[PDB]
């Protein structure tokens, strides 16, 4: 069919049709635009009108421009021909390397797997990070979230997870940057080219990329998440593979919805968020679950405005995750990078039946001692450390040792700290924390455990520190 | 197969009818504005041409605002909406037990269809003031802290409030599993037909949950409604009433039920979305003015019918989530002033090692002494007083020494009792074992035993009692009191065992 | 209305930093003596 | 009348004009009113067009004739703007005559994609010892400057603008950094004083100043940052480095809120429209560092926000903090306790940071970071020492006193390295804490006078050679003893 633009307010275009209206979620192509402008229908205002959110800047739109109804929702290429190819929200290459020659197109607005298809199995994943692997083990093929405000280390942590799991992972992978800095876009692109996961010569790439970085209009940041999710959904279902799906952020999705909700004529909910926050997030975060046809290990970097975990966005997102690792700024300003909070972090597979008695009890001992240290700090604030008990100073020293021991020098942080990347197999983390809790290292200084991998490096560092004394 | 397809085709209803109808004027955000339907009852189920449902919620003078039960991608301005004339209703009966149904009573379990015979509305009124009779029987939850300090009678609303990831669903599922011992036994005056309404959870969570229930073989008497995160707002707003009607069937059929809402703070969010999109006036935190009527008319169906209306019952354990202990927010206070208690959970306690992380200071039950068995009453009165005394001076704990021997005794007793209340996960205990443990705890048979070992003792003691003196436990259970003979026998067992360890 | 545990540090007020100060004295001095003792130990082990 | 190419005002009021007609008017296209004014067709409703008047609408009456120009808003750009004060549209307001440009450029343009950009590698010498050392800034990097009222934010900007005079008068062209200063919501008095203090340093021969002061209608304040960013994108595209200092940005958010509440668009949080994010991101994402196939230009952005009562957790401060590549937290508590510039280290990050720095300064800044971090761990002791702790407190005091700096007196990077190396090498830990200042000052002159060869060697080679280190140490000791 063919309609006309009747109104253009902000980034919302109302289009009037004389022929049959296009259903909701269809894609409309505005004619006479040098760069393809695609609107998505989102309402039926009555009187043979529709209201549509535009996926590109609405500069130059003229009341009366003819608009062609595509017929089906935004369709994007999929297949192993989108590997190593950056894509727009509408699946058109932005890497200046020519069209994406594929055979299958997929529509981004699909349905969630039904209850009968859910897979109920879960088994630990080894990320080679002490704190994460210890207190919040990551389920394989399970949704994972990296909360925390700005500047705490979300992007560095996802860079580490990409560096470790991606290459060491057989099946394909996808990274769907939603509304984050365009600089990090090519930083990731170049890093991946260097690693070889993306090759510009052969068809041996392993990572597909999708980018709706934050210079795009709000209409195109609420949907790029669905584009990346569609690519990964294809790699799960049709290719019968296992997939990694990295998203960063997934709060710019709800923010991008909030930006246009008001223009769509909706009363604003609690904190200015759109009234439909929870369900708009549910219809997306429930196409990411692992099913019986394939597995998706999804790592999502969730912003947290002003480090407020009570905000409706993160407060809602907490219900859609297996493992939630809540980076904290209070701990990042002590130099304990990764900034993870050992007490806010949680996982679904921290049950002794799934990690065993040794690991479970080591983790619970660590948490108990950290909480007891927090309790004592209130007293040390008044007394001073000297007037403390004699059994307590022991617990404070042990808690400080453990707190420093949870830090770690990342492979991508070689440029920040100047250190060398370290990985720690799970068994070694358990050994080290068992020894620290038992007191086998109660003689060493605390600064021996700062930014070291396995505990043996802690003893070597203690030596090298005592030599120069 | 083919031969089966024959009767699958035959077993249909091809007949047509003269039905009313109105045409959609508008659609968007999940809210149709049908025009016509001049004779449509408020809160009625209409059907769109494509196949969806809708609940004609907002009868405006010129149009009727219908809320779609699904993605409106299938609806267009111009479609036909045909009314059915029947208020929303759901299947009920004992055919549902062991199944998983969605908000409208449609098996989402595969596993065949529901073979229910009798349906039932969802907007019924609660039983009046005369039908009810005081709350007298206990609902053994199998959790020491809940079952001794903050009891829960049958017919009582007991909010389970607390922050995120503190173990609220775990308390509810321990409660569900505990009922296995009754539901396998003989008496029909102690069988609880648990129900579990899952609202806003993701289907993976509900799947893992039904896996837990099946492992413990606790599904043969449980229904699991589920309006999960992807199901449109009306199906989350409406699931609790489906569950409450499935439970009202038992209640008015002289049976005992139990319904667990999880969460009730993800139903109010769905109702807020529905209202704000229907354009109803907002209020505090943007909730409409009905977000009290909403819950109140739901949690007031949990009754305890008298013996003239059958003797049935319907407990209710609405799980609420509070943002960082902000119990003063709108929904937490709306649902705290409807219910008969609260089981407060805290994270400071969860990470100190006190799991389940129940905060006995804030948790109360407004039935109290009643809703306990005489044995548990005898033990728990002293336990509660001792724990209150310990709490009021626990501030000194970090010093302990340098203080009067009386407060030293109080701390040495409170620490032991706190360690005794710690419990495992999915390990509920019959009431007699709880009474035995807390008797060994409150009578001083551990004060000389170092706290770090108490947990060990507990387990050992149970193994040394269940395998050895089942006769004594049966004596306590059949008559729920401690006759002097039973008291002395318990004392002897505790003393001799402690000596032997 | 209530309080929490380990909150004299979150406020970051005067006490929130004096507490860091006190703890850092104690453990800097302990680290010094522990380093000296570890030195002494390894130097003795030369024999 | 021709309602396709020309409409008539319906209801002018408070700055926004509805215009009946203009059936062929593009969105964000510039209509000219009959009285010399100009507009911008923002709202395209089914019946009338909501236009925003770039000025005071005393002269607009219902019935006037609005006639479109036919081109999306655009501003003059070129080398011909340098050393001129221009209005938010591109109209000189310094009374120096016609602006005289040979090229226009759109304001609502699109930031460079993923491929053109290349990692941030070069340093953008700010000339402030506290920034070049600890929170360095690279070319192509966006670096917020956030602090309460009157904490020395425009001081950072003007020190940066003045310091570039070292390079802009040299032979090299890969070191030249033209500057743009967008003044939103200030006073005309403040902008005039700024221009006077720039002229006193002869730093206007390579600077532009886009001025949208307090009086100028809200649309001009909303449009100044984009005009400046386009004038800078001209240099970025053509292989010449650039800079831009929005001052402040919060005032642009206020201007946009007014302009959008008068168009009857519904409000959001704190009454801001929903888009005050897409307003600042759209802008800041243009600060790029193009690769060598696109020229190698750059556009460093230095947005300046003002928090209300040191409230970094407000709406707009957290909208911008999540858009930029770092921070420079000016504290109003450090601004009295003595530290000026009040840059708060430990909270001031530069997510690019070290890669931008110059090896010479990196050598010493690496050690200074650790020394100051340890000091700030145990700098909380006016309350009440060990040998090592006493040494740490003394060294921290020395380094802190070194960081302090004058005003509008940026110092070359070689001199900064000299002073920092002196401090971090233990050749100060005996001087009185309050003496450092004078020493520091005096020291400069000496090394500026006699040892221009050593400073030249460090500057040219970019690193402290071992011979350079030896000569530097000899100078430091022979002066300290001579102090």
């Amino acid at each position: 069919t063919t309609g006309r633009i009747v109104a253009v307010i902000g980034a919302v275009v109302d289009v009037q049709f004389d022929e049959g209206l296009p259903p909701i979620l269809n894609a409309l192509e505005v004619q006479g635009r040098e760069t393809r402008l695609v609107l998505e229908v989102a309402q039926h205002l009555g009187e043979s009108t529709v209201r549509t959110i535009a996926m590109d800047g609405t500069e130059g739109l003229v009341r009366g421009q003819k608009v062609l109804d595509s017929g089906a929702p935004i369709r994007i290429p999929v297949g192993p021909e989108t590997l190593g190819r950056i894509m727009n929200v509408i699946g058109e290459p932005i890497d200046e390397r020519g069209p994406i020659k594929t055979k299958q197109f997929a529509a981004i607005h699909a349905e969630a797997p039904e209850f009968v298809e859910m897979s109920v199995e879960q088994e630990i994943l080894v990320t080679g990070i002490k704190v994460v692997d210890l207190l919040a083990p990551y389920a394989k093929g399970g949704k994972i979230g990296l909360f925390g405000g700005a500047g705490v280390g979300k992007t560095v942590l996802i860079m580490e997870l990409i560096n470790n799991v991606a290459k060491a992972h057989g099946g394909y992978s996808v990274f769907a940057g939603v509304g984050e800095r365009t600089r990090e876009g090519n930083d990731l692109y170049h890093e991946m080219i260097e690693s070889g996961v993306i090759n510009l010569k052969d068809a041996t790439s392993k990572v597909a990329l999708v980018y709706g970085q934050m210079n795009e209009p709000p209409g195109a940041r609420a949907r790029v998440a669905l584009t990346g999710l569609t690519v990964a959904e294809y790699f799960r279902d049709q290719e019968g593979q296992d997939v990694l799906l990295f998203i960063d952020n997934i709060f710019r999705f709800t923010q991008a919805g909030s930006e246009v909700s008001a223009l769509l004529g909706r009363i604003p909910s609690a904190v200015g968020y759109q009234p439909t926050l929870a369900t708009d997030m549910g219809t997306m975060q429930e196409r990411i679950t692992t099913t019986k046809k394939g597995s998706i290990t999804s790592v999502q970097a969730i912003y947290v405005p002003a480090d407020d975990l009570t905000d409706p966005a993160p407060a809602t997102t907490f219900a859609h995750l297996d493992a939630t690792t809540v980076l904290s700024r209070a701990i990042a300003e002590l130099g304990i990078y990764p900034a993870v909070d050992p007490l806010d972090s949680t996982s679904r597979i921290m049950d002794p039946n799934i990690v065993g008695s040794e690991h479970y009890d080591v983790a619970r001992g660590v948490q108990k001692i950290l909480q007891d240290y927090k309790s004592l700090q209130d007293i040390i604030a008044i007394l001073g450390m000297d007037e403390l008990s004699e059994e307590d100073k022991l617990t404070v020293s042990r808690a400080r040792k453990i707190q420093r021991f949870l830090s770690q020098p990342f492979q991508v942080a070689e440029v920040f700290t100047g250190h060398l990347g370290k990985l720690v197999p799970l068994k070694e983390t358990i050994k080290g924390f068992q020894q620290i809790l038992a007191g086998e290292y109660d003689h060493l200084p605390e600064q021996a455990f700062y930014m070291v991998g396995p505990i043996e490096e802690a003893v070597a560092k203690a030596d090298k520190l005592a030599e120069e004394h | 197969v083919s031969s089966i397809l024959e009767e699958r085709i035959l077993g249909a209803d091809t007949s047509v009818d003269l039905e009313e109808t109105g045409r959609v004027l508008s659609i968007g955000d999940g809210i149709a504005r049908v025009h016509g339907l001049r004779n449509v009852q408020a809160e009625e189920m209409v059907e769109f041409s494509s196949g969806l449902k809708g609940m004609s919620l907002n009868l405006e003078p010129d149009n009727v605002g219908v809320v779609v039960f699904g993605n409106d991608k299938l609806i267009k301005e111009g479609d036909i909406v045909k009314r059915t004339g029947a208020i929303v209703d759901v299947p009920v009966g004992e055919e549902l037990l062991g199944r998983v149904v969605d908000a409208l009573g449609n098996a989402i379990d595969g596993k065949g269809p529901i073979g229910s015979k009798a349906r039932r509305r969802v907007g019924l009124k609660a039983p009046g003031i005369i039908p009810r009779i005081s709350v007298r029987e206990p609902m053994q939850t199998g959790i020491k802290a809940v079952d001794s300090l903050v009891p829960i009678g049958r017919g009582q609303r007991e909010l389970i409030i607390g922050d995120r990831q503190t173990g609220k669903t775990s308390i509810a599922i321990d409660t569900i599993i505990n009922q296995k011992r009754f539901n396998d036994g003989t008496d029909e005056k102690k069988k609880l037909y648990c129900i579990y309404v899952a609202i806003g959870q993701k289907r993976s969570t509900v799947a893992q949950l039904v896996k837990r229930l099946t492992d413990a073989d606790a599904m043969k008497y449980t229904i699991v409604v589920s309006a999960t995160a992807s199901d449109a707002a009306p199906l989350q707003y409406l699931a609790p009433y489906s569950g409450c009607s499935m439970g009202e069937y038992f209640r008015d059929n002289g049976k005992h039920a139990l319904i667990i809402y999880d969460d009730l703070s993800k139903q109010a969010v769905a109702y807020r979305q529905m209202s704000l999109l229907l354009r109803r006036p907002p209020g505090r935190e943007a909730y409409p003015g009905d977000v009290f009527y909403l819950h109140s008319r739901l949690l007031e169906r949990a009754a305890k019918m008298n013996d003239a209306f059958g003797g049935g019952s319907l407990t209710a354990l609405p799980v609420i989530e509070t943002q960082a202990g902000d119990v003063s927010a709108y929904i937490p206070t709306n649902v705290i002033s409807i219910t008969d208690g609260q089981i407060f959970l805290e994270t400071e306690l969860f990470y100190k090692g006190i799991r389940p992380a129940i905060n006995v200071g804030l948790s109360v039950s407004r039935v109290g002494s009643a809703a306990q068995t005489r044995a548990m009453k005898q033990v728990a009165g002293t336990m509660k007083l001792e724990l209150a005394q310990y709490r009021e001076v626990a501030a000194f704990a970090q010093f302990g020494s340098d203080l009067d021997a009386a407060t030293q005794q109080l701390l040495s007793r409170g620490v032991r009792l706190t360690e005794l209340l710690k419990q495992g996960q999915y390990s509920p205990m019959a009431i007699e074992e709880q009474v035995a443990v807390i008797y060994a705890g409150v009578r001083g048979y551990l004060d000389k035993l170092e706290p770090s070992k108490i947990t060990k003792f507990e387990n050992a003691f149970l193994s040394h009692v269940i395998s050895q003196h089942q006769a004594l436990l049966g004596k306590i259970r059949t008559d729920g009191k401690i006759s002097e003979e039973s008291d002395a026998k318990l004392k002897e067992i505790v003393t001799n065992f402690l000596a032997g360890f | 209305v209530r309080s929490s545990a380990g909150a004299v540090r979150d406020a970051g007020g005067a006490f929130g930093k004096r507490e860091q100060a006190e703890e850092e004295r104690y453990f800097r001095a302990r680290a010094k003596e522990q380093l000296a003792a570890l030195k002494k130990h390894h130097e003795n082990e030369i024999s």
